[PDB]
């Protein structure tokens, strides 16, 4: 159908500013209301703000916990919707979605996620895990930013691989685990692109 | 606010958004009643019920070669497949009347009857018996939009002798094979489109579909479906003897080990076919409904006359998507089985790998064929399997395949997906609906699958209901002979303890055509009307009750006589106060607007009561004389007759005046 | 105010059955220029949310015909027809009475249905050269298992106990469980068990190093 | 393998029906001359997946067939129609 | 508002009720492009 086409996400420092972008192609910008959905992992959809079209006034509304910390504007000449955000804090690193309409959701755009980090880019390292229980992986530790890449014997192994999301912890930095199943040489190859570097850990059997 | 021009336009908005996904679905997916089914086959069955008898029975239809038709019986048959132009197989199945024809009923002379193929004369005396099988009366079809769609080709007739000289051109649509059709809408006054299709074999389904096409789409209001296949020259015989492919014994076995080639046979079929909504709007009667179909081409394979796989599975698989359903709901499927020892097989894994697959285990899927009962129709194929299943559904039982005794090792029949038919199964109604399949698979490469299901929950309860009141029973005929042929049917219908008198009346009164030759009789009880149409049936018309005639001209032009003043008696209408109320209430309408200027009532001096005045005095008869005329004219305009003009002797001119509409009943009390 | 909405938080379903959903609202939730003031939603896993129902009687134009709704008052009801392969991701049950809300609702998820599974674990200390580096990590991990439920708890803890958890399946839906706990030096020295309950299994079972 | 429709308007003239029929035991003489194989020879040898139907309306053939064509493509069953007909004699019968 | 709200559920009436009768033309009148025609007839016309 139409198309609202979003942009605005990236690396953020806690205090400070961003605006977002959103467009929409196929029907009349001026008409609808525009309501703000953030997405965060952890949690499922919030609404958080929403403007009214014109020829019904300008007035926007917020929720309690960004009520004078957002801000929500928009362009009908240029038709976009802008969502400026003002001191940032770090539980905020989340994926942004524009809804058309007030009140019936009718429509949900792709998404930009932005976030707001504390800690510099940092390369990882990848520990091996012997078997003390014929699975065996490694361990991939403090590293930053996302993504990393994980490879047993250059690409050959493929059965057996269970790789885990990098869930953030207290601290800052990202940790994951890479674990094949073989029973019973083996080396798993850890590829950090942003930082570029590249590791080659053999894990006993 | 809702200023009620935003919120009174949501509820115009919400309310045809809904009158638009359901249009769709009519539109689209409409399903289509079966009315009434007729059907000529060979070995004598010309009814639907017969055809079901020799199906319970797991009978034959297996003859030798008519010898009545000219052909050459001691110069045709040859035990060795070679020496063409002769045959090596002596069976098969053939009608036993397919040279009878009323000419004279139909308007036809006899020379262009005697210039007709015989298919069109059959086709034409089934379309008959198809219409009056649906309680609807004939002669009101006139004029209507009903299509006629047929399967038909031609096998050659007369074309093998010089033309006779009619200079009006009888011999041309007489064989032509676009003639089957609007023959019938001619004779029979359809305004509807009228096709006569080819495919090979798979034409009856073919027709049916384009049939439901036209009846979704709204162009038509009733469809007459079917196919016709009467031999007339040998040839097909002689042909197929040259590439061995007829069976030896010429029996079908179907799905059997052993089968060694096909039986062909001759049959007229023809269904009546009307949607579902105005079938039960009218208060038509509802057999079964047909939910979808699906066509499709062989393409190209290994030869032009040879079967394939993945075109059957495909077809079956739009056949299920087309309506919305999906491989399950299944009770049991009419399969295309001639005898091939090649196209069972293929047809047979074809149907587990859509229909057995993965199917539930407390029962297989019924397999059966009716062309091991009949034979091969090669034009009524998938109409004789309509049949067949409408027959089944209305029975409540599956009847059985012959020549299974065990399957063909070729089916790889372990998977317990699809088990063959080998004897009657109960089908009765309960928790879930009862459908199955018909699959007609052409020889030129269409291959057609048809879904019939059993016709929804109605109450057919009310037939029996009956009075101590007179009937009246009305027969009429074209001839003499018919009235009295039809004077016996009914005679011995009237016979059997369970045979609702008014009823029949109802029947005959309402779902009849009226012909030239009429007769009637009114009765009381049931044995008296016995005797009355016994009378009828045996030529002669001499007792009380029959009165009977001919005419010739289809209406009349009613003149009211209103007569003076010396034809009375005591006890006019003494019962007809108590049986008929229209006469009591203008009697007794008549009777207040009198009461005024005399103390006596009418009814009371009619019904001879005490305390009432006789009829020897005028100022007491004119008035009585008056009431009595008009209940009369009343009554008579209460049953159809409609006058055109009124006639008074000497005082009938005031009640002439009355019913003309000239006066008032009050001036006339007056 | 505003009126209290729930459904079913999970409800693995098998295809081929007709599955339904509820809403059992607290107070009346019905519109009088339409029919009910109710709105069903549905969001597949990894990309944007769609609406299915509006009034809670419409139709939404797009999705398959196999969803409905019905219902009033207080009790309502998607009735799904159907299931299918691409049926999986979390539903949602909306009100409009008076806004703005804040009732969103958790949502119902819906996965493939599958019989019981009980997990393999396996428990891995940090290596040698990792206690050399001045930090340890053991992890607990817990293999082909179904459904969900099973919560690990060290013995020897809480508040630093980071799962991550295999994403939602759509072959046979079988995830595997795996834990973060970080240890120091000193940490680790004196802790020198992870414990397993689960419907798969009878007993917690516990495995230690 | 796609599915494309024949629809075909054509009647039968006589043709070599008059002579003896010679020995082809393959039966090369019956789907020559009949008129159901007009329209499936055309879809064996071409290789279309579509309804195939050879009508008869007695000179009005070729613009049923084109309604049926119709009625196919806009329901949704075929993608191309081959809508036509054919008339060639081979006996002065219908002069005569 | 009561504006706000009876009038947005009517910009997604006026969009299914297009989308449904649209359909609906397309289901019945659909128009047929020709593409290529082939003849022979008498005359050497080919």
């Amino acid at each position: 159908e139409v198309q609202l086409v979003q942009s605005g996400g990236g690396l953020v420092q806690p205090g400070r500013s961003l605006r977002l972008s959103c467009t929409a192609s196929g029907f009349t910008f001026g008409d609808y209301a525009m309501s703000w959905v953030r997405q965060a992992p952890g949690k499922g959809l919030e609404w958080v703000g929403f403007i009214r079209s014109k020829a019904y006034g300008g007035t926007t509304e917020y929720a309690a916990s960004v009520k004078g910390r957002f801000t929500i504007s928009r362009d009908d000449s240029k038709s976009i919707a802008y969502l400026q955000m003002n001191s940032l804090k770090t539980e905020d690193t989340a994926v942004y979605y524009c809804t058309r309409g007030g009140t019936l959701f009718d429509y949900w755009g792709q998404g930009t996620l932005v976030t707001v980090s504390s800690a510099s880019t940092k390369g990882p390292s990848v520990f091996p895990l012997a078997p003390s229980s014929a699975a065996l992986g490694c361990l991939v530790k403090d590293y930053f930013p996302e993504p990393v890449t994980v490879s047993w014997n250059s690409g050959a192994l493929t059965s057996g691989v269970h790789t885990f999301p990098a869930v953030l912890q207290s601290s800052g930095l990202y940790s994951l685990s890479s674990v094949v199943t073989v029973p019973s040489t083996y080396i798993c190859n850890v590829n950090h692109k942003p930082s570029n570097t590249k590791v080659d850990k053999k894990v006993e059997p | 606010t809702d200023s009620e021009k935003v919120a009174e336009y949501l509820r115009r908005a919400t309310l045809d958004l809904r009158a638009a996904r359901q249009r769709i679905r009519e539109l689209e997916s409409d399903p289509i009643a079966i009315v009434s089914m007729a059907c000529r086959l060979p070995g004598g069955v010309n009814t639907p019920q017969r055809l079901w008898e020799l199906l319970r029975e797991g009978g034959e239809t297996l003859s030798g070669f008519p010898t009545d038709r000219g052909w050459d019986l001691a110069r045709l048959h040859h035990p060795d497949p070679d020496n063409p132009g002769t045959s090596y197989v002596d069976k098969g199945g053939f009608l036993d009347d397919a040279a009878g024809f009323d000419a004279e009923f139909f308007g036809v002379s006899p020379r262009e009857a005697a210039a007709m193929d015989p298919q069109q004369r059959l086709l034409l005396e089934t379309s008959w018996e198809l219409v009056e099988n649906a309680g609807i009366d004939p002669h009101s079809l006139r004029g209507t939009a009903t299509g006629v769609f047929l399967g038909v080709a031609k096998f050659g007739y007369g074309e093998d002798t010089a033309a006779a000289e009619d200079v009006e051109g009888y011999s041309v649509t007489g064989v032509a094979p676009a003639v089957a059709s609007g023959r019938i809408s001619y004779t029979m006054g359809l305004e509807g489109p009228s096709i006569s299709v080819d495919t090979a074999c798979s034409s009856s389904l073919v027709a049916l579909h384009l049939a439901v096409e036209s009846l979704r789409k709204g162009e038509s209001s009733m469809a007459v479906v079917g196919g016709a296949a009467v031999m007339a020259t040998p040839g097909v015989f002689v042909d197929f003897s040259r590439q061995r492919a007829l069976a030896a014994d010429g029996r079908s076995k179907a799905f059997g080990a052993g089968a060694d080639g096909f039986g062909f046979s001759e049959g007229v079929t023809l269904v009546l076919l009307e949607r579902l909504s105005e079938a039960r709007r009218n208060g038509h009667e509802v057999l079964a409904v047909v939910r979808g179909s699906a066509l499709n081409q062989d393409g190209a394979s290994n030869g032009l006359s040879a079967p394939s796989g993945p075109a059957q599975r495909r077809v079956i698989r739009q056949a299920l998507e087309s309506c919305g359903l999906e491989p399950g709901d299944v009770d049991a499927v009419e399969a295309h089985g001639t005898g091939t020892a090649l196209g069972d097989p293929i047809e047979a894994n074809a149907l587990l790998d859509t229909y057995g697959r993965d199917r539930d285990a407390d029962r297989p899927l019924w397999l059966g064929s009716v062309k091991s009962n009949i034979g091969h129709t090669q034009a009524a194929a998938g109409v004789t399997g309509l049949l067949k299943v409408v027959l089944a559904l209305r029975n409540g039982e599956l009847p059985a395949t012959l020549h299974v005794e065990e399957p063909t090792p070729h089916v790889d029949w372990s998977s317990g997906g699809v088990a063959l038919l080998a004897g009657n199964q109960p089908w009765r109604r309960g928790e879930r609906t009862r459908r199955a399949r018909v699959s007609a698979f052409g020889i030129s490469g269409t291959n057609a699958h048809v879904i019939v299901e059993e016709a929804p929950e109605r109450e057919h309860r009310e037939t029996t209901a009956h009075d101590g009141r007179p009937v009246p029973l009305v027969v009429s005929a074209r001839t003499t002979a018919a009235l009295r042929a039809q004077a016996a049917q009914i005679a011995e219908l009237l016979e059997r303890p369970d045979a609702d008198l008014a009823g029949v009346g109802l029947g005959l009164a309402t779902t009849r055509a009226r012909h030239e030759h009429r007769a009637a009789v009114v009765a009381s009880t049931r044995e008296e009307a016995v005797r009355g149409l016994r009378e009828i049936a045996a030529g002669a018309a001499t007792a009380d009750a029959v009165v009977e005639g001919v005419t010739e001209v289809d209406g009349r032009n009613v003149v009211f006589l209103f007569p003076g003043q010396g034809s009375q008696w005591a006890g006019m209408g003494a019962e007809l106060l108590s049986s008929s109320p229209v006469f009591a209430g203008k009697i007794r309408a008549c009777d207040e607007s009198m009461a005024p200027m005399q103390d006596w009532k009418v009814s009371d001096v009619l019904r001879q009561a005490p305390g009432a005045p006789g009829l020897d005095r005028v100022d007491v008869v004119q008035p009585v004389l008056f009431a009595v005329m008009v209940s009369l004219a009343e009554l008579w305009r209460s049953y159809g007759v409609e006058p055109a003009a009124v006639v008074g002797h000497s005082q009938g001119e005031i009640a002439a005046a009355h019913v003309a509409g000239a006066l008032t009943l009050e001036d006339a009390a007056k | 105010d505003v009126v209290m909405t729930q459904s079913p938080l999970s409800l693995p379903v098998t295809p081929g059955e007709p599955a339904s959903i509820s809403c059992r609202s607290s107070q009346s939730l019905l519109h009088s220029n339409g029919y009910n003031y109710l709105d069903w939603y549905l969001q597949k896993p990894g990309q944007s949310p769609q609406l299915l129902i509006y009034l809670g009687s419409n139709r939404a134009s797009g999705v398959p015909d196999r969803f409905s709704g019905s219902g009033s008052g207080t009790d309502f009801t998607l009735k799904i027809s159907r299931v299918e392969a691409e049926d999986v991701g979390v539903y949602y049950c909306m009100q409009s009475l008076q806004t703005p809300r804040l009732t969103f609702g958790p949502g119902t998820k819906v996965d493939i249905k599958r019989t019981v599974a009980a997990p393999s674990v396996f428990i891995f200390p940090p290596s040698d050269e990792q206690l050399k580096s001045g930090t340890a990590s053991v992890v607990c991990l817990l293999n082909n298992f179904y459904p969900r439920g099973a919560k690990v708890q060290w013995k020897v803890q809480s508040g630093n106990s980071q799962e991550s958890v295999t994403e939602q399946d759509s072959k046979d839906s079988t995830y595997s469980l795996s834990s973060t706990l970080t240890l120091s030096k000193a940490d680790y020295e004196k802790h020198k068990a992870c414990e397993v309950t689960h419907q798969g299994l009878s007993s917690p079972v516990t495995k230690s190093f």
